[PDB]
RNA sequence: AAUGUAG
RNA sequence: CGCGGGGUGGAGCAGCCUGGUAGCUCGUCGGGCUCAUAACCCGAAGGUCGUCGGUUCAAAUCCGGCCCCCGCAACCA
RNA sequence: UCUGGUCAGCAUGGCCCUUACGGCCUGGGCGACACACGUGCUACAAUGCCCACUACAAAGCGAUGCCACCCGGCAACGGGGAGC
């Protein structure tokens, strides 16, 4: 059941199985099931060799899709190394690119806490 | 849940409407 | 001061000084030499001293070519001690020099400055020296 | 920068966005009720003098 | 189960 | 010179006779307890093993060479 | 009681600036970020989560305003448009 390259769902209701593709979520899933006219309550376990090909036809041909989707976004972040837009940086310093408070959180874009400190107050 | 902007409760808690919460 | 970077062996036997020079006996680099007229061990401290005087004379001026190199170790027992108990400790290093060895050499200088510089150096050396030119020292074809 | 401010708030030149509210008694700009036109202090002080018609201490 | 700068 | 011992995180010491894991106490940092500071509690950081070679697959460890520090011996005349 | 807070809401004794410590504007900043603490929100799921259907509130608020209801659009919203 290897529709996209290294990607293979199985024994789960196909509707959400197709989620298990980079470039495919609940939306582009349901969208394709009516157009292929297949009951999503059915499992990857069980279906015609025709059903399978019918599905991979529609999907792989329409949009993209792990590999060259993934490779595409990167080249767009790459192009923000032009003369260097604002969104170019933030990508350069791995910080929030979307106008936020760095003073506190941001941990999702910043690897867990580099506590590193040695500040002082009064001895005498 | 109350932040999955692609849901019933997601729009509810935010107080806006869309696909995932049809305006009437 | 002026010594090898490694040696196969740390101490070595004194040996002897048969005549002649074997090689290093003709000019080859600069335009004036200082040649040996007697065999000797020349110590690094002497070489250096002479060399410095040379430069000091034609201060920072031409070029100098030191053609002997102290590879031989120079042992010496501690002071006041008696005989035996192995060879002595290494104090310095010498260059074995034998008559007709061209020890120094100079380039980019007037004969006056050169003549003189060398003379000076010859003084720092514990042997008799002679000055040279660039005769039939051109072993070619 | 107080007085020149309260006088710049009077006139409504330049881009209607900038037409902000400003307390009438007080030189205040923050915490003014459009209805009363007054600062939250200004308000509360008048309230207490009855100078606000029908406006009473609440209690429920 | 210690401690608390001068006026 | 004549023998013998030491050199490891900031301090004091393991590990080395028995190559492959650097351990311990104090201290430092960040967070607790206090009105606050110790005391106490939580969790981290930090070592080129003085130094250059040699052996080994592999060196803090085995082998030498230099650089420091401490200990003994220097008697018969 | 805390020489508690507030001269920066306003008032106010005094001190101090009076081609500037006043005043006008453009652009920036107050939103910075190796870090640490406070108040918080959403979660870690099956007494759950999701989709279709269907009930029961109160207190408010609304004209260069709240918008019924139709129509475009997956939707934000955008056209029309009744009532107030």
């Amino acid at each position: 059941a290897r529709i996209a390259g290294v990607e293979i769902p199985r024994n789960k209701r196909v509707d959400v199985a197709l989620t298990y593709i980079y470039g495919i979520g609940k939306a582009r899933a349901k969208e394709a099931l009516e157009k292929t006219g297949i009951n999503p309550a059915t499992r990857v376990k069980d279906l015609t060799e025709a059903e399978v090909v019918r599905l991979r036809e529609y999907v792989e041909n329409t949009w993209k899709l792990e590999g060259e989707l993934r490779a595409e976004v990167a080249a767009n972040i790459k192009r923000l190394m032009d003369i260097g837009c604002y969104r170019g940086l933030r990508h350069r310093r791995g910080l929030p690119v979307r106008g936020q408070r760095t003073r506190t959180n941001a941990r999702t874009r910043k690897g867990p806490r580099k506590t590193v400190a040695g500040k002082k107050k009064a001895p005498r | 849940g109350k932040g999955d902007r692609r849901t019933r409760r997601g729009k509810i808690w935010r107080g806006t409407y869309g696909k995932y919460r049809p305006r009437k | 001061m002026l010594m090898p970077r490694r040696m196969k062996y740390r101490k070595q036997q004194r040996g002897r000084l048969k005549g002649a020079t074997k090689g290093g006996d003709y000019v080859a680099f600069g335009d004036y030499g200082l040649v040996a007229l007697e065999p000797a061990w020349i110590t690094a401290q002497q070489i250096e001293a002479a060399r410095v005087a040379m430069v000091r004379h034609f201060r920072r001026g031409g070029k100098i070519f030191i053609r002997i190199f102290p590879d031989k170790p120079y042992t010496k027992k501690p002071l006041e001690v008696r005989m035996g108990k192995g060879k002595g400790n290494v104090e310095g290093y010498v260059a074995v020099v034998k008559p007709g060895r061209v020890m120094f050499e100079v380039a980019g200088v007037t004969e006056e400055q050169a003549m003189e510089a060398l003379r000076i150096a010859g003084h720092k050396l514990p042997i008799k020296t002679k000055i040279v030119r660039r005769d039939a020292y051109d072993e070619a074809q | 920068a107080r007085k020149a401010l309260i006088e710049k708030a009077k006139r409504t030149p330049k881009f209607k966005v900038r037409a902000y509210t400003r307390c009438v008694r007080c030189g205040r700009a923050r915490s003014v009720y459009r209805f009363f036109g007054l600062c939250r202090i200004c308000l509360r002080e008048l309230a207490h003098k009855g100078q606000l018609p029908g406006v009473r201490k609440a209690s429920w």
